[PDB]
Formats: structure tokens, C-alpha cells, sequence
RNA sequence: GCCACCGGCGGACGGCUCAGUAACACGUCGGUAACCUACCCUCGGGAGGGGGAUAACCCCGGGAAACUGGGGCUAAUCCCCCAUAGGCCUGGGGUACUGGAAGGUCCCCAGGCCGAAAGGGAGCCGUAAGGCUCCGCCCGAGGAUGGGCCGGCGGCCGAUUAGGUAGUUGGUGGGGUAACGGCCCACCAAGCCGAAGAUCGGUACGGGCCGUGAGAGCGGGAGCCCGGAGAUGGACACUGAGACACGGGUCCAGGCCCUACGGGGCGCAGCAGGCGCGAAACCUCCGCAAUGCGGGAAACCGCGACGGGGGGACCCCCAGU
């Protein structure tokens, strides 16, 4: 579809975001957290918005992301499905008690063309 | 010869079971009490039986009542049917059973 | 969902209708069939006021002992005639009066694995 | 000096209503040698070494809202490991203590399993070492406060309701529990209540007490105190010393509400206020000054508990025209 990345540098602690669609959207459309894709074969986008000092065999990897009505991505559920489970930490809950559980919704691991936002760092 | 607590005089055998107060590991302790018994059917326990007055107050008058209880009977001193005992107080035994019985007085009348 | 609480049924035959609810202090929980294996596996639960019960599953050295009080830390080999149960001694499960078989001899326990943690037998005698 | 966030303690008490319950629910006398217990009191002992993330804060956001994602940097009375004290089980052998009576306490051998702590913080004195005293942390023995469990006895109506029970009654060996117990399980038996009313129906929260009568008695147990039980009906678990939790979490059934139609929520038998039902029942008020509770080293802070008024031929006492 149309995604939203968020490439952070984890040497300098900044980030910025672009905004990809038609080719680009098609070369991370089944990729599962933790993939490692290389920046130039899919990033029409350039060594800019950062100061202009990377490598030309850096890559990125996927972390996590928000869903088209703003559900999280659950790391642990394979597939690019959506369920409703009884959580007790982790990303989708923020619990404020001790002891406490509460029934969240959240989303798969796989892409799909329902995620609008894709969260990713820069290892070198 | 041993005592456990009541000035009276222990049977002329030996047992085997634990649940026995003269020659086990059970203690004794609460209510005192004495009655004839009414059954021996199941094994090593009977049914002991007493009897009281009830003091009516507006007829002034009396009334005979009852009460029957269950009691664990240890090998060395079975009682059968129509003789006094005398019974203590423990902790429970089965659901229903919670005295236990110590020493047999009249046995055969 | 396992409660030790009172009966429902009268020692006279008549049946009773209950007046409130389960407390959660009347629970119960799951045997803990120990098994014979190559490893001893046990985990450690919390309990009633925050104490703790050692709780063993699976069971590899014995504790055997004898007349002069003279223990040796020996393997079992496998369980026969548990009076406890009628298919124990088959699947080896050892309860409290099973007839282990150590690697030096028989042997009866005489400690409860569920609750303890360990087991401790005495040489049985021929 | 102000403010939020990590961290500790409290929110299980206090307030409300009487639906269910003929029962060890309640009253009274006893038992636990068969049990747990944070805050608090006394005595006797310890605080020796290592390691680690992440809130606040900074850079980007997603979503209509409820809410929630990725990267950087940081600390503890936060979290984790090692050692030692200690806790638990079983075998063998001594006789030191309590008690009416030791499956308990104490001493000596042996085989195993579990396994602690924050010398942390604030004032002062001396150049500094370093003290002085204030609030603290961990283990053991005992109490106290709060409960769990168990007995003996005592209190309604019905025969146009006579037989009822099959884990039902008991024994042997075990599991489970904080703990005894058919409380559950595997085998062996045939016991157990009952015309002195069992079983099944009916109605009902129990007592201290209250109305009436010269008394014997007959009738009632809304308001105050003490016990029990419930949070729209039925099931079930997490954290904790304690709950299967009225203002904490899931699932079903039955109602209602917001929505950008993808998704989210709520349940006054707390205090005022509203609708419905009915012959039948009040202000959407002021305060933490008093009695007390939770927090804090303390001065203090919060409390529809409690305290002050507003409305009403509520019950008593003392007067006017
Ligand atoms: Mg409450
Ligand atoms: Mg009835
Ligand atoms: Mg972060
Ligand atoms: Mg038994
Ligand atoms: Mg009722
Ligand atoms: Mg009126
Ligand atoms: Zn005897």
C-alpha cells in the first residue's frame, strides 16, 4: 500500500520518517520482525536527513508497528492475522498495578497491506 | 501402670492400632461421658446412648430425651451390646466419629 | 477447581442446599504422581501465609537406610506392589508405602515425595 | 520553594441492604497435643562479595476516541546470583523442660533437599580521622491482635407428606490442605437415620431486646450494638499477611450508551437528585474545629465516616393564647 517508516539512528539517537508506496511497497510486504533488508535495493530514499556520513552496505531491520485503526504488533503471533488475548506486560499493554491482566487487541507478526506505520533501526 | 489424665485403672492387654489412647499415639481431651451401648455392627466402631431430663416451664413439668453418638473402639477392650462405658473427647476420626471409648464397666447385665 | 470443603449430603440421607459461596481458602490442588526417571525435576510452590511446599515430579536417587542408622544416596529401578493404588506399581508411581527396589537390595518408603521433596526408604528385610 | 514519574505502605477496614439460608447459621459452655497471622512488645544473633535492566527526560510517531509503537540516556530502601546463619523430611541412640497426658521442645551421630539481609537515610561536633542520637533492614524463641476448624446442649408449622440413603455408613493403604476429616482416590465389607416424626414440602436472616397483661402467658424481631450473607443472575483466576475483591480482571445470559461503522464501553443494596411502582417516605447544602482511621521521623494532609444546619403533626419532656 502506503507505509510510514521510522528510521532512528541507534549511534546518534535521532530519527526521522519518509513516506514509500507503489515499487517500495511491495519489497517488505510478507516480512516477518527481525529481516535485515538492505536500504539500497528498496530505499529510493538517500543518504539525507541525517548528515550525510553512512556506508553504502548498511541495512535495516524490521522492529515493530501500529496498525490501520492503531493496534500494535504483538512480536510473538505468527502471521498476519488480528487477535483479541489476555495480556500481563509486553508491547500492547501498559499495566499502572500490580499483578493486574487485561483483554487488548492486538496484531500479528507478518506484514501485511493493513499496517500503516513501520518501525526501524539502522545497523551498520 | 500408665495413666493419661482421668485417676482410673488400664486394661489387662496390648493393642496394635495407633488410634488407641492406652497403648497409641491419640490424645485425649474435652468432655467425659457414660452411657450403655446400642449397636457394634461396622468394624471398631459402636453407638453409645444417654439419657436426661428436659425441664418444660410453662407445664412444669419434665420430659425423657436422648442422644446417640459414635465412638471409635480399640481392639484391646470391644464392647458389644448392653454394657456402660465411659468415653472422651478428640479430634475427628471419620466424619461422624469424634469420642473414643476408654474404659467398659458392666459388661454381660 | 478442586474444593476440600464440606459435604452435601447429611449422614442421614437428606441433601443440602449451600449458603454462600467457595471461600478461596478451602482449595485443593493436583496429585503430584511421582515418576521414575534419569532426572529429578521439582518445583516450589507459595502457600497459605506466604510459606513454601518443595514439591517433587520425577525421582532419581532413593536415601536408603538401615538398623545402625547408616544411609546411602542410591538410584531406584523401579517401583513393585504399591498397596496405595492397584495400577501404580505398573506405571511406577511411588507413593508413600510402595516397595522401591534399589541397587543394593528392596527397600519401603517412608516419606511423603509430594510434600517433602525427597525420598527415604528403610532396607526392607526378605 | 512548586510539580509529575519510579519506589514503600494503605485501598480486604469503614458506609449500605436483608435477597438467599431450618443449617454447627446463631446463643452458651469447652477443645486444637490438628492450624495461619503484615503493623506492635521482649530477648538472642547477623548485615561479608559481585552483577543488571527500565520509567521520568530527548528524537520520530499510529489512532475518531478508548489507548498504544520504535530508537537513545540514567538512579535507588528497585531486581538477580555466590557464600555463610537458618528452614524441612527420614533413620539410630540419650533423658534436660512444660503439662492431667508427648506424633512437641532440648543434646549427640548419619543421608539429603530448600536457602536471608538496606550500615540504607537525616542532623550535629572536629582540619581531618572518627563519634554522638534520631528513623531504619534480615533470621530465631515467645506473646499479643485477627481468624480457620471441631464437639456437648438450646430455640417454627404440616401425616389429605411413611419409609429415606448407595461416597451413602465404616475399615485398611494413600493423595491434597495452613490444618483434622469420605474432603477426594484404590481395594474389603453392609452399615447409617426413622411414629420420641426420618425424608419432602411451607414460611423465615439468628440473638441482646421490644409491644401487651395483676401475674401465668400470647405476639414481633426494619432503625442502636454483636454475629452471618450479598454487590444485575451463574461460573473462574491473578497480586497479597489477608479476596476468588461494591467504586480491581476474564467468560456466558439479560439491559443500555458513544462511534468518522473499523471499534470502544457502563451496572448507586455509598451521599444528595431522577424515573417506575404504590395507600405509603426529605437538600443535587457548609466543614475537617470535635471523636476516630490510613499515610508520615514530625508539624501536618484526606475522609458524603463522623460533625453542623435545611424539609416533615416521627416519639418524649416543659410552657403560652
Ligand atoms: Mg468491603
Ligand atoms: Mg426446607
Ligand atoms: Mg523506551
Ligand atoms: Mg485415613
Ligand atoms: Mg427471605
Ligand atoms: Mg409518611
Ligand atoms: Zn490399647
Amino acid at each position: 500500500a502506503t507505509f510510514k517508516l521510522v528510521i532512528s539512528d541507534p549511534k546518534t539517537g535521532i530519527a526521522k520518517q519518509i513516506e514509500i508506496t507503489g515499487p517500495e511497497a511491495e519489497k517488505l510486504i510478507g516480512k516477518r520482525i527481525g529481516d535485515q533488508i538492505p536500504v539500497k535495493e528498496l530505499g529510493i530514499n538517500l543518504n539525507e536527513l541525517f548528515g550525510k556520513e553512512f556506508p553504502e552496505d548498511v541495512k535495516m531491520e524490521i522492529r515493530g508497528g501500529t496498525d490501520k485503526d492503531g493496534f500494535p504488533m504483538r512480536p510473538d503471533i505468527h502471521g498476519p492475522r488480528r487477535v483479541r488475548i489476555l495480556l500481563s506486560k509486553g508491547p500492547g499493554f501498559r499495566p499502572k498495578e500490580k499483578g493486574e491482566r487485561r483483554k487488548k487487541t492486538v496484531r500479528g507478526n507478518t506484514i501485511s497491506p493493513e499496517i500503516v506505520q513501520v518501525n526501524v533501526k539502522l545497523v551498520y | 501402670v500408665r495413666d493419661i489424665g482421668l485417676r482410673i485403672q488400664p486394661p489387662a492387654e496390648k493393642c496394635d492400632d495407633p488410634k488407641c489412647p492406652w497403648h497409641g499415639h491419640l490424645k485425649i481431651h474435652g468432655r467425659v461421658f457414660e452411657g450403655i451401648v446400642v449397636s457394634d455392627k461396622p468394624r471398631k466402631t459402636v453407638t453409645v446412648e444417654r439419657q436426661y431430663y428436659h425441664y418444660l416451664k410453662k407445664y412444669e413439668r419434665y420430659e425423657l430425651r436422648r442422644s446417640r453418638i459414635h465412638a471409635h473402639n480399640p481392639p484391646c477392650i470391644n464392647a458389644k451390646v448392653g454394657d456402660r462405658v465411659l468415653i472422651a473427647e478428640t479430634r475427628p476420626l471419620s466424619k461422624t466419629k469424634h469420642f473414643v471409648v476408654v474404659a467398659v464397666l458392666e459388661r454381660a447385665e | 477447581a478442586i474444593w476440600q470443603g464440606r459435604s452435601l449430603r447429611k449422614p442421614s440421607g437428606g441433601r443440602i442446599v449451600l449458603a454462600r459461596k467457595k471461600r478461596k481458602r478451602e482449595l485443593g490442588r493436583e496429585p503430584s504422581n511421582t515418576r521414575v526417571a534419569e532426572q529429578d525435576k521439582r518445583k516450589i510452590i507459595r502457600t497459605y501465609g506466604g510459606n513454601k511446599k518443595v514439591r517433587l515430579t520425577a525421582a532419581a536417587y532413593a536415601n536408603v537406610f538401615d538398623k545402625s542408622g547408616k544411609g546411602r544416596k542410591v538410584r531406584i529401578i523401579r517401583v513393585i506392589e504399591n498397596p496405595a493404588n492397584r495400577q501404580f506399581a505398573r506405571r511406577n508411581i511411588i507413593t508413600k508405602g510402595a516397595i522401591i527396589e534399589t541397587e543394593i537390595g528392596k527397600a519401603k518408603v517412608t516419606s511423603r515425595p509430594g510434600q517433602d521433596g525427597v525420598v527415604n526408604a528403610i532396607l526392607l528385610e526378605e
